């Protein structure tokens, strides 16, 4: 249960070569101990696997050479003593005795319960396979819609697990059906958190905000990160897709979020940069941007990999707030308040532009920034005719396959 | 089926096989309609059928 | 290979040049077409002068040209 | 006998003269038939030289294509006859560009464009083209939407011009047939 | 012929047209009402698993049909909005 | 790799005479191999092995961060070379 | 004229859909044809014997 | 052992036999026999290969032979000469069967039905020799003597679905040869290829018949695009007999692949972009259709850039073919950026790969594109900057350098701007706006027809397998 | 501003204040855009049925 989400988390700084060395060496002491301990030695195979030209890359199942800076990838006889010895006492207990609550004389209570057990000790051990296959004899047999949705959540999380999303994805949807059959309002929350955390490991933060926003208030830690991660999730994701009001209303006013208050370095300097972009404080959020980037993003197991997308998007948002509220500025004028040079702001304006959000012309003759608005009526029939002839396309290839037959 | 390796006083059996497809090509011409007709008739027909 | 070279002897004065290259042409008038129809009112001009004598041949390349096309 | 130095000589010429008649459709379609044995066995040695032009021409780089006649004078024989027409087709090319690029520019702006070396040759070349000077001032107000409008008056695609009227009807009767 | 013909300012009221107000009104409401039928229509076509076109009509209520309401007044704005184009294109040209 | 019955499989596609015609005929530009040849060649990129395929293929779509390859380091080094002249004014 | 094309792209999922609906239709006359076929199978062998 | 495979597939050989004589026996069904012989002809080529390489032979031992069995006996002697009751005429299991060939009816000369089965004898034929390899004087043999004997036909519209098939060996077995090695040999016989090919051409028009018409038409753009005579295609495609009527899928994917190529090297490039987009979509998306896919895809990049649109950074990135399209992706990058310097060292590393595909020549004019987009994106950001200052920007070579450029970019209106040399900037004169225009007009129109197109489409279909049901018997 | 209080743009050079009325949205346009995303989804069920034919 616990064990398996913490060290992943680790594990994946293990692989990272963003985190300071320090850092990564933090955690490889975190990884391994946990694995030899709790028997995650199965998965122990394949992250070795996953490191490899990374850091991590001296195997004794995987590429010989010394460009490695990580020990905690190789192998010891320890590791393999360890694997071994708890798997044989293990095992050799819970088979015969899952097999005779199966074998005697009642099929709806224990023979269901039973699978449930073999299916903790694979997920227990990170074997995905296996998991897929005992947990499916439970849920093909009848038993409550409660039970069918939280078995399957745990199969959700072994995709979660591998950093594979492709896994998660064909779960879920499965799942979400089963939902208005129990009419379960606590088990459609669990259902939000881990949907939550689908959404964000592929691109698309849109659905990811309505439904974190819903997991701070509500949700019980099963088998998924902690509820100051979750918190530190909501603000980041809160920034990106709400207008000013609604970013006020919704992270700042949380009861949820003034009640956690900041007792780590990610939430700390997050909570810091939705102030200022409230604030109109122009100094604080480009000192603000950095700290998050290194504190945020990098340790992240799902913004790590949309870091590049964020950032982006957040410089290009704090340039449109200004533009929006301004008919004119000086390149000088902007450029003070933000505490870059004004051939520094030049660049990176002048970069934006053509990506039709900040809508402005800059003039050097004067040094002013004149802010045209062709979007209104005009804007929305651009995408009209863009999806309608995507559409047409649509309806002509299906339709030609059929009259054929 | 006509043939030409064999040819006999200089290509008259061969001259003859050569207008006879041009002959029937006018009737051919002529049967390019009765074969989108065939598909039409029968397409507006099924269509009276429903009504 | 093309028949342009033969439509550009054509146009040389001397009679003698341009029959020789009629005749280069009917080798090649239902197997290289191509060109023949769009140079084709220079072949036409040949038919049209009385002072031409293989007129005959003229009528017959651009016949063939005609029946080619569709026409 | 597919190689002589003359085989060189002669691709460079007919290619200038593709050129000289400014259609550049000829040009490209001998540029694809050039481009495979002829080209590679002949290599580009007097090749280089209309080929460059062209690309200089899809540009609009006339700094580099008016350049270009000048080094013309190195191989000189008979190249001499096509580079004579090209002056007057390069000068068209940006005379058709200035009209709408601005409106007016002084004198010693146009004759630096146009390339002259005497500010006379330069208003000899307006009253050509049609354009008046007059106190060393060129005006396109009047005269680019003179010169479109006579050419633009057709009577064969001018009753040809799809009516709103006409749009309404044709959509018309897709419905109900 | 005295009785086929009824009207007499036939002529004028074909080159008439009403307050273009509530013109608009009429294909806002026309697209915002499809929507409402055509979620109902995604669920309609997650069914017709049931053989035999009675069986289905009966059962699942397959006479109420999302089916027709969307044809229907996707129709009637449709044929409306092409007359409309075409009496005021007519308008401004003819007259001036 | 079948699941089921192979009657739902049948009733699913039967593969057409038409698709036969068209693959085969296709292959005379193809000429001998074209659908292997080009990443038999290039060795399908000379680079390091790793273990994400988001760099091309990604799952998730594609938005366009190809620009900058890395505007982190430059907003950074930006930043602090304006810093200095603030500071010490 | 955008309403009538956002409109007219309504009616053509309509059409298409029917379509696939008729081959079903097909689909379905294909079985019963198919024991109509065999019960004819069977008649033929009277005509023989009587 | 060695007689034991012949019986063996020689019986395999007279199932298939039965299908297509029944056919043609029963008059005309056109549609139906072109979709039965391409099925039996895949299944036919694999089994040659196994159980013996005279499984061909076999079939023409125990059939009538106007001509096939000498073409049989020249291809066998040539693989090694060999004798296991393989001289055809042989072995006799017709035994008085119309089917197999009537005993008595052969030597009269009474019956002369064999000529379409031979067109697909051979056809089977010209199609093992590709797969093997060993094509070379087997391929031209087949040729030699093919060409007379169509001639000797009076061809009837069954005969011409067939040799519609052989015409796809003939021109490609010439284009091998040429294509390993340039022989003097393969000169002479490419003018010979291309004149044969223009003459049938003009019979099988007056015959009426779809199939060899088409795919006539295709060989022929593809002889003239190697070539490089893009005259003799335009006059080719001004021809105008190209037919829709019952032309197979194949034909016309192919055929709007080479529209896209013959369009773009003469500077069209508007007309080019929807058959790019067509070719695509009439091929189907099989792994051993891939191939002509990449080709599709490398093409879709030039023709979509010099009209004046950037093509999908998606549509590259999320294929399997990103690797043959990672020479492609660079070059749509340098566009977008609009670095000169990135596009220039694209294509000298690239050089090699780019030349086979064709896309090269191409090339060449997609380095003008690169430079109107650097100056387009300086335009849109500001509105006034000097021209002194864009010189900096793109490093050009003097102050007439950048305004020749401009100059140039908004005769075309790409730009969109207007220079001012005496108050020494460019000032953008962009109205930006296309709501109050009547181009809204002009756009709606297209969606509307296509949309409207599709309704008839279903319409006319729909009733066609509703008529067969009901002619069959059922309740 | 930012807030939609008065609905304007502070032109800060000229040290003018342009006050503008609330940016009208054409509610026909906004209404389409709904419709266009239903069909979408619609056609990929047609496709769903439409593959049982084969």
């Amino acid at each position: 249960r616990v064990p398996n989400y913490e060290v992943s988390e680790k594990a994946f700084l293990l692989t990272q070569s963003k985190v300071s060395i320090e850092q990564r060496k933090e955690a490889a002491e975190f990884v391994l101990a946990k694995i030899k301990e709790e028997e995650m030695a199965p998965y122990y195979k394949y992250l070795c696997e996953e490191y490899l030209v990374n850091n991590g890359q001296s195997d004794l199942e995987h590429d010989e050479k010394s460009d490695s800076l990580n020990e905690w990838i190789k192998f010891d006889q320890e590791l393999y003593n360890e694997l071994c010895k708890k798997n044989e006492s293990k095992i050799k207990e819970l088979n015969e005795k899952i097999q005779k609550l199966e074998e005697d004389d009642e099929g709806e209570l224990e023979q269901a319960q039973a699978w449930i057990n073999l299916g903790e000790y694979y997920a227990q051990i990170g074997d995905k396979d296996n998991a897929e296959k005992t947990l499916g004899k439970s849920l093909s047999k009848a038993i409550s819609t409660g039970a069918k949705i939280d078995v399957m959540l745990t199969i959700a999380r072994l995709g979660f697990f591998y950093n594979d999303q492709l896994y998660v994805k064909e779960k879920l949807e499965a799942v979400n059906s089963m939902i208005e059959k129990g009419g379960d309002w606590e088990r459609r929350n669990r259902y939000k958190t881990y949907y939550g955390i689908h959404c964000l490991a592929v691109r698309n933060f849109k659905e990811a905000a309505k439904l974190l926003v819903d997991s701070l208030a509500t949700f019980t830690s099963i088998e998924l990160t902690s509820y100051e991660s979750i918190a530190t999730y909501a603000s980041v994701t809160g920034l990106f897709t709400l207008e000013r009001t609604d970013l006020k209303s919704k992270v700042i006013d949380s009861p949820e979020l003034l009640s956690l208050i900041s007792t780590t370095a990610a939430l700390q300097s997050i909570s810091s940069l939705t102030i200022s972009l409230y604030a109109s404080d122009y100094a604080s959020y480009f000192p603000y941007l950095l700290e998050t980037y290194a504190n945020v993003l990098i340790p992240c197991k799902y913004l790590n990999r949309h870091a590049d997308f964020f950032v982006r998007e957040m410089r290009r948002k704090v340039y449109a707030q200004l533009l929006e509220s301004y008919k004119t500025l000086s390149l000088k004028s902007m450029a003070s308040a933000f505490g870059v040079s004004v051939a520094f702001l030049d660049n990176d304006l002048g970069k934006f532009i053509p990506n039709k959000q900040l809508n402005c012309v800059i003039d050097r003759v004067n040094g002013i920034v004149e802010t045209n608005r062709p979007d209104n009526k005009n804007a929305q029939y651009h995408l009209l005719v863009k999806q309608g002839d995507g559409l047409l396309t649509k309806l002509q290839k299906y339709g030609a396959a059929v009259r054929l037959t | 089926m006509t043939a030409a390796v064999t040819s006999s006083n200089i290509v008259l059996e061969t001259h003859e096989s050569g207008i006879k497809p041009y002959f029937e090509q006018k009737i051919q011409e002529t049967e390019l309609k009765i074969r989108s007709k065939t598909e039409n008739v029968r397409r507006l027909e099924a269509q009276r059928n429903a009504l | 290979t093309t028949a342009a070279p033969l439509l550009a002897l054509l146009r040389e004065n001397q009679d003698s040049v341009k029959t020789y290259a009629l005749e280069s042409i009917n080798n090649v008038v239902d197997q290289l077409w191509s060109e023949i129809s769009n140079e084709l009112p220079d072949i036409e001009a040949l038919y049209d002068d009385d002072t031409f004598s293989d007129r005959e041949m003229a009528a017959l390349i651009a016949s063939k040209v005609y029946y080619n096309l569709g026409e | 006998l597919s190689e002589s130095d003359k085989k060189s000589k002669l691709i460079s010429l007919y290619l200038l003269n593709l050129l000289s008649q400014n259609n550049t459709t000829k040009f490209h379609s001998e540029l694809q038939y050039l481009d495979k044995h002829i080209k590679n066995l002949e290599d580009d040695s007097l090749l280089s030289y209309p080929i460059k032009l062209d690309r200089w021409l899809m540009e609009g780089s006339y700094q580099k294509a008016w350049d270009l006649l000048q080094s013309g004078s190195q191989n000189i024989s008979e190249f001499d006859s096509f580079t004579d027409i090209l002056k007057s087709a390069i000068r068209d090319e940006i005379a058709k560009n200035t009209e709408l690029s601005y409106d007016f520019l002084p004198l010693s702006n146009i004759k630096a464009l146009l390339f002259f070396n005497n500010e006379k040759e330069t208003e000899k070349f307006a009253l050509e083209r049609n354009w008046p000077i007059v106190n060393s001032k060129v005006y396109f107000n009047n005269q680019s939407k003179e010169k479109a409008d006579y050419e633009d008056e057709m009577m064969h695609e001018e009753d040809q011009k799809t009516n709103i009227i006409e749009k309404a009807m044709d959509y018309a009767i897709s419905i109900e047939n | 012929k005295m009785l086929m013909n009824l009207h007499k300012e036939q002529w004028q009221s074909g080159l008439k047209m009403y307050d273009y107000e509530e013109k608009e009104e009429s294909n806002l409401a026309a697209t915002k009402s499809m929507v409402k039928i055509a979620e109902q229509y995604s669920k309609r076509i997650e069914e017709e698993k049931e053989l035999t076109e009675e069986e289905l009509k009966t059962r699942y209520v397959g006479r109420q049909d999302p089916k027709k309401h969307l044809s229907e007044t996707a129709d009637e704005t449709l044929e409306n909005n092409i007359v409309s184009v075409l009496t005021a294109g007519v308008n401004s040209v003819a007259i001036k | 790799m079948s699941t089921d019955v192979a009657a739902a499989q049948a009733q699913s596609k039967i593969d057409l005479t038409k698709k036969k015609n068209e693959e085969i005929n296709k292959k005379s530009l193809e000429e001998d191999d074209e659908f292997e040849d080009f990443p038999i060649d290039t060795w399908a990129n000379g680079e390091t092995i790793k273990s994400n395929a988001v760099t091309q293929t990604n799952i998730w779509e594609e938005n366009w961060d190809d620009v900058e390859v890395d505007d982190d380091f430059t907003n950074e080094l930006k930043a602090e070379l304006d810093r200095y002249k603030r500071e010490n004014q | 004229i955008n309403i009538s094309n956002n409109l007219q792209k309504a009616l053509t999922v309509k059409t298409n859909d029917e379509l696939m609906v008729i081959y079903i239709s097909n689909l379905v006359r294909s079985i019963i044809a198919f024991d109509d076929l065999i019960e004819n199978k069977i008649q033929n062998k009277k005509i023989q014997e009587q | 052992l060695h007689h034991s495979e012949k019986k063996y597939a020689e019986e395999d050989q007279v199932q298939e036999l039965l299908k297509v004589l029944n056919e043609i026996s029963k008059t005309t069904l056109t549609l139906d026999p072109r979709y039965i012989w391409r099925s039996l002809k895949d299944l036919s080529s694999l089994r040659n290969q196994e159980l013996l390489n005279a499984e061909t032979l076999c079939f023409t031992v125990n059939v009538l032979y106007p001509d096939s069995s000498s073409f049989k006996k020249n291809l066998l002697k040539f693989i090694t000469s060999n004798h296991k009751s393989s001289v055809p005429g042989s072995a006799e299991l017709r035994n008085s069967y119309p089917a197999s060939f009537y005993s008595v009816n052969t030597e009269k000369k009474t019956i002369e039905v064999t000529a379409e089965i031979n067109c697909f004898m051979h056809l089977l034929v010209q199609l093992f020799l590709w797969d093997s390899k060993e094509l070379e004087q087997l391929v031209e043999f087949n040729r030699k003597v093919v060409i007379p004997n169509l001639l000797c036909y009076y061809n009837l519209r069954s005969l011409n679905l067939i040799n519609a098939k052989l015409w796809f060996y003939i021109y490609l077995s010439h284009e091998t040869l040429a294509r390993s090695s340039e022989e003097i040999n393969s000169d002479n016989q490419n003018i010979i290829l291309r004149s044969t090919m223009m003459k049938f051409l003009k019979i099988a028009s007056l015959k009426h018949d779809n199939e060899t018409k088409a795919m006539l038409i295709n060989l022929i753009l593809r002889d003239f695009l190697n070539n490089g005579e893009v005259d003799s295609a335009s006059d080719f495609i001004s021809k105008l007999e190209y037919p829709h009527t019952d032309v197979s899928s194949s034909l016309e994917a192919r055929y709007f692949f080479y529209l896209s190529k013959i369009n773009a090297i003469q500077l069209d490039y508007s007309t080019a972009n929807e058959y790019i987009i067509a070719a695509i979509r009439k091929a189907p998306h099989n792994s051993k259709s891939l191939g002509f896919l990449q080709q599709s895809n490398k093409l879709h990049c030039c023709i979509q850039l010099l009209m004046g649109d950037i093509p999908e950074l998606s549509f590259f990135h999320q294929s399997n073919m990103q690797k043959s399209l990672l020479p492609y992706y660079h070059l749509t990058k340098a566009v977008k950026l609009g670095d000169l310097k990135k596009f220039t060292s694209t294509i000298t590393k690239y050089k090699q790969l780019l030349l086979k595909d064709d896309t090269y020549q191409l090339c060449v004019r997609l380095r003008s594109n690169v430079i109107k987009t650097g100056i387009r994106i300086i335009s849109l950001t500001y509105k006034k900057i000097s021209l002194r200052d864009i010189c900096l920007k793109l490093n050009l070579d003097s102050e007439q350098t950048v305004e020749y450029m401009v100059s140039r970019a908004i005769r075309d209106g790409v730009i969109e701007a207007k220079i001012n040399h005496e108050d020494g900037f460019i000032e953008t004169t962009e109205l930006l706006n296309i709501y109050d225009s009547e181009d809204p007009q002009q756009v709606f129109d297209e969606r509307i027809k296509f949309a409207n197109q599709l309704h008839d489409e279903y319409l006319v279909s729909m009733r066609y397998p509703e008529d067969k049901k009901t002619q069959q018997n059922e309740k | 501003i930012l807030d939609k209080i008065f609905y304007g743009v502070l032109d800060q050079g000229n040290g003018w204040l342009y006050v503008y009325e609330t940016p009208n949205q054409d509610a026909t346009y906004d209404s389409a855009l709904e419709l266009v995303g239903q069909l979408n989804k619609v056609v990929d069920q047609l496709f769903e049925k439409a593959s049982v034919l084969y």
